[PDB]
DNA sequence: TCGAGAATCCCGGTGCCGAGGCCGCTCAATTGGTCGTAGACAGCTCTAGCACCGCTTAAACGCACGTACGCGCTGTCCCCCGCGTTTTAACCGCCAAGGGGATTACTCCCTAGTCTCCAGGCACGTGTCAGATATATACATCCGAT
DNA sequence: ATCGGATGTATATATCTGACACGTGCCTGGAGACTAGGGAGTAATCCCCTTGGCGGTTAAAACGCGGGGGACAGCGCGTACGTGCGTTTAAGCGGTGCTAGAGCTGTCTACGACCAATTGAGCGGCCTCGGCACCGGGATTCTCGA
């Protein structure tokens, strides 16, 4: 299958620069982005950037210019993200992520993830109305991703169980991902989206995020705690 | 006490025709390529379909090496390179290169 | 002189769906014509080779969705197959 | 014991003599065995998927020579 | 007599591409003998999905050039920067539509 | 009752069938309508080049002392011949092998 | 029950018996002769059929086969098989 | 004067400096105007074949565009 | 005081798509190679036939400019030579080199 | 058009070497072989051998092996032949023409020919039955060019006018060589050709040959001289 | 410039299995009429391609020169090839089982075909706004000097 | 590491023109509705050919080692290519004019699809001997070392 190989963690202090290689295998390396996102527990999930290894160009937000450096290795399948003058700011999770080159696609596959431990109106918001909910064993669940912005259906629903990297549910905002059961259920188009668990088993309590790629910054939203009995 | 062989090998296996890849070595990768795309299942394979896929597989590698050894003798050395194969598969294409 | 069928207003409904406020010169549009053109004949000629490899007369829809695996590459060809499969299931049950 | 590594340095140095390759890098054969797995892969996916639009479970060797075929690599010889 | 009015098959499928064109010209083809009905439904769909491709990277590649009209040359930077589109349009020239700006790195 | 049936091949002198081309050029989806001298012209093109094919095959099997074409035999007639190497260029001959080509730096 | 399996290797083998009259062929060649013959029939067959729909014909005549021939064989190769196509098109309209 | 001598020693410079190309050899223009002569001859030659079965005396676009496509040469922007 | 300036030239011609070659020396000479397979009668032009011949033949020369010195690159050189122009149609083949 | 440029004459004196050049223009130089043959006025017409430059191989006739050596050069398009050990019986005319590698052509085009002259058996026999033949203007001269062995139709014809290099007629034993009028016409297959010639004029006064292309040394005809009255 | 040794080539004998010939049959090609339409041909109209001329101006051309770079030479060290020995796995023959390819029969749904009718798409005008070009301004970058 | 000056790159403003996007009439091609028939889906059956396994043989792979061939870095020399500048010269643009030929339309007839009956050409099955691979012995020709 699509592995992305990530390395372990670190423990370092101010100043320093750290690179983490995202070793990828199980595709064809050059015809598919690697995206970087940083997840504190402050402001959850944030879009960093991309390089496609194809032409070797990136894009990144404008939150991490200077501080983020990604570079490509065609020869050992690599992708290496540089942090440059460490703050106490920049102490998180960093996942990679592929995602291909088309549009309606999302960033299907993670990484395990490289846990750093230190010693911009003009976007789109991600509104999701329930920010924490309960559950029973079977009932119905429906989440909601209300946006600022018009994105057309650029918009992707995402499941974080804790200590774990997150995992692609619906991209496009309908279509199931790969190995996704059919009781999530995605609609919406424009400004509001909506996730719907249709019977709720034993595991489908973790974090749910939506991903909108629709516009230059990708901005996840702020996330929504799901506890069952 | 050594001198080359190197032509006496070139001259005969110019002159040959078999199949220079051993069989069940070739017939087990092809296998393990194919269950990646079959949904994890196995199909099966007439015996014709896997020597049409190692006539082509070979006559494939043979013309690349003659085209990374033209190479490999633009550069002035003699010795084959991966350099040499890299290029000569970006020079060839897309369709004849790759694959 | 003739009434020479294009692609150009299809083309153009099609920007204005993805690009509201996008235009499109007329080089460019000849090259889109061009482009359409060329997939539409490259994918009927394999779906009339599968029909005929498989001792069939019709081209059905499966034959232009095998057509469309074999020709496009990598998620092009999931997410073209994965089009022209919903618009299939939306135009039967109408 | 993968089953790339079955492709010995024996086999690519037959196949580079004949090639007419005089000498031959050390790194020469994994190089050799990517290229050799890139074409597989193409070649049997394609394979695969004549296989399947005709409702079989066996590889032919007709759907190997049509999946070489639209690759403007035509094979003579095993049937067509 | 008492007849429908008349909708198109794009209207059936949800498209914007013509499903009757296209089925005329797939029997006007020398393609097959017989044609099934969601072939061109499914044809038509599929050549609407790659143009809305192609368009909407070429005007994401005209809206970075300050332009808001598409011109051969943002047909292909969309083309060429892309590795399934390239491989797609290999032996393919488009006309007015330059090269892609690459110096190679040991030169500077 | 009516003529004694002559094939469309002795009639136009060919060793190649007419009747066969014109059932495949009609089954094929080529065009909805065949002319009469269209299978007759193909056939006629397609016995010259076997039969070039063939005499310089039979030719380079005499060379090698044999009586009997094998495919090593077509590949040295084919790529030997840069008309017949331009037309099958993107073919590979199963068991054909090789040209002999080393290259004179080496020598 | 076997099927038809229609092959050219009788025609193959009649214009070897009369340019090479005790030459043999053997099967994998004979194969190879049949694989070529297919192929170049399945060239010429849809050069003509694009050639009469670039005109708005709906009819495949040996004049489309001809400039086919001419579009497809390189050098003096087209120039005798169109000498020799030209031959026995002449020799059926008078027989 | 010859017209492959009007494809002038700026022109092919032009041409080799938009491949790319920092420094020309001054043997590379007799080498460029006979490879474009080939090509030309090519796609010439296949473009009059197009115009003389359509019983014309006008080489259309169209039959340049033919002649470039049945070459592996498909150009977009000029019909078709 | 003389200054590089195939940078600029390079930089600035990658950007723009114009036709390179004027537009009456290649009539004149795709007219005159014509000449020679209509049995000397001259034939008329479209004018958008010269062009998508110029089109076609000016994206062919570059493109076979970008393969010649990946192999002026690969021989430690930095100056284009025909040889180097030989050797990218060899490996190209009889379809994408020769012609 | 195509035209094979060759050397003008040359004045030697024997035991030296001697070599002349065949510069080729107006094809496609690598296509076609370039066939030697040697003009004496004691035994007619020799072909000496060719050498194809798409691979440099060449055939000699025994009767000249180790005596002729056949080189090209794809960078000049020109072909060079050795005469080495100028022995007295080497003063002729050495023409260069050229046949396609494809069984039914001939030797299509020549070279004007280089007047050399140095300062002092298991073949087929072509047999042409008259030796020489007076006309008047209008009638119907038939040449006959009987076999030996076996040519399966691969015979051609040529005529050369005095101090001429020889002009092509007929080829394959029937088919018009191009340019020739419909006056000529050959006929015969198997042992037994002819060429007859209809409506004569007075540039029809010259000598005719026939060139058998069927068996690996090939043989022109004697020769026959028409005179026109 | 010669001598044991290696390489290559030639010739006789053996066995085998595949090429080539023969026979039965069946289905696909031939024959003989019929019918309708595709295309050949004549004629006519008007587009667009060729041909010429003056003029301008940008591009090509020729030359001189400095220096960047190709190319040959030399030395070092490292890595590839040949060789001998041991390990291992491909291969071949025999055998068994069963999955699945291929064929046959039946039915019915789907698609070609026909007629009617109307609205989508195309030619043709037409007005305005996006991009090309020119001009002025500021930001940044290299080149020389220190 | 720092300072001053020419200049390439980026940015804002004007103005201008021609191409693009929109509106309209019409006509022809797509849709609606209906019928007929055959292509293909599906089920059942048969046999074949693919997979799996076992045992032994032996040739090929693997491994280690040593020597020398060659890759690579550096250096010096000479030549050929970029650059700049002044002269020239053909490309291009407008403008006119002419006419060949592309494109359309109407007529008509020859030719190809179609259909039914018949037969013989080609394909499957089978059967046999000879071309070729292999093996073993003898004539021919290059090579390192005196």
């Amino acid at each position: 299958e699509v592995q992305l190989q990530q390395s372990g963690p670190e423990l370092v202090e101010p100043g320093t620069s750290v690179k983490m290689p995202c070793k990828a295998s199980g595709y064809t390396f050059t015809s598919y982005t690697i995206q970087w996102v940083k997840q504190t527990p402050r402001q959850g999930l944030e879009w960093i950037g991309y390089i496609y290894p194809y032409n070797a160009g990136t894009k990144y937000n404008e939150k991490f210019k200077g501080k983020a450096t990604l570079t490509s290795d065609k020869s050992s399948s690599t992708v290496y993200m540089e942090l440059s003058s460490l703050t106490s700011e920049d102490s998180a999770v960093y996942y990679c992520a592929r995602k291909s080159s088309r549009l309606r696609s999302t960033l299907d596959y993670w990484g395990q993830g490289t846990s750093v431990t230190v010693s911009g109106s003009m976007d789109i918001k991600m509104t999701q109305s329930p920010s924490s909910m309960h559950a029973s064993l079977g009932e119905r669940v429906t989440i909601t991703c209300k946006a600022s912005q018009d994105i057309r259906s650029y918009l992707s629903w995402y499941q974080q169980k804790p200590w774990k990297s997150p995992k692609t549910l619906i991209y496009y905002a309908t279509s199931l991902a790969d190995g996704v059961p059919s009781r999530f259920s995605g609609s919406g188009s424009g400004q509001d989206f909506s996730l719907t668990i249709n019977n709720l088993e034993s595991d489908d309590t973790a974090t749910y995020y939506c991903l909108q790629h629709g516009e230059s910054p990708y901005t996840f939203g702020s996330g929504t705690k799901l506890e069952i009995k | 006490r050594r001198r080359q062989g190197w032509l006496k090998e070139i001259r005969k296996l110019q002159k040959s025709t078999h199949l220079l890849i051993r069989k069940l070595p070739f017939s087990r990768l092809a296998r393990e390529i194919c269950v990646k795309f079959t949904r994890g299942v196995d199909f099966n394979w007439q015996a014709q379909a896997l020597l049409a896929l190692q006539e082509a597989a070979e006559a494939f590698l043979v013309h690349l090496f003659e085209d990374a050894y033209l190479l490999t003798l633009h550069a002035g050395r003699v010795t084959l390179f991966p350099k040499d194969v890299q290029l000569a598969r970006r020079i060839r294409g897309l369709e004849e290169g790759l694959g | 002189r003739s009434r020479k069928e294009s692609y150009s207003i299809y083309v153009y409904k099609v920007l204005k769906q993805v690009h509201p406020d996008t235009g499109i010169s007329s080089k460019a549009m000849g090259i889109m014509n061009s482009f359409v053109n060329d997939i539409f004949e490259r994918i009927a000629g394999e779906a009339s080779r599968l029909a005929h490899y498989n001792k069939r007369s019709t081209i059905t829809s499966r034959e232009i969705q095998t057509a469309v695996r074999l020709l496009l590459p990598g998620e092009l060809a999931k997410h073209a197959v994965s089009e022209g499969t919903k618009a299939v299931t939306k135009y039967t049950s109408a | 014991r993968d089953n790339i590594q079955g492709i010995t340095k024996p086999a690519i140095r037959r196949l580079a003599r004949r090639g007419g390759v005089k000498r031959i890098s050390g790194l020469i054969y994994e190089e050799t065995r990517g290229v050799l797995k890139v074409f597989l892969e193409n070649v049997i996916r394609d394979a695969v998927t004549y296989t399947e639009h005709a409702k079989r479970k066996t590889v032919t060797a007709m759907d190997v020579v049509y999946a070489l075929k639209r690759q403007g690599r035509t094979l003579y010889g095993f049937g067509g | 007599k008492a007849r429908a009015k008349a909708k198109t098959r794009s209207s059936r499928a949800g498209l914007q591409f013509p499903v009757g064109r296209v089925h005329r010209l797939l029997r006007k083809g020398n393609y097959s003998e017989r044609v099934g009905a969601g072939a061109p439904v499914y044809l038509a769909a599929v050549l609407e999905y790659l143009t809305a491709e192609i368009l909407e990277l070429a005007g994401n590649a005209a809206r970075d050039n300050k332009k808001t009209r598409i011109i051969p040359r943002h047909l292909q930077l969309a083309i060429r920067n892309d590795e399934e589109l390239n491989k797609l349009l290999g032996r393919v020239t488009i006309a007015q539509g330059g090269v892609l700006p690459n110096i190679q790195a040991v030169l500077l």
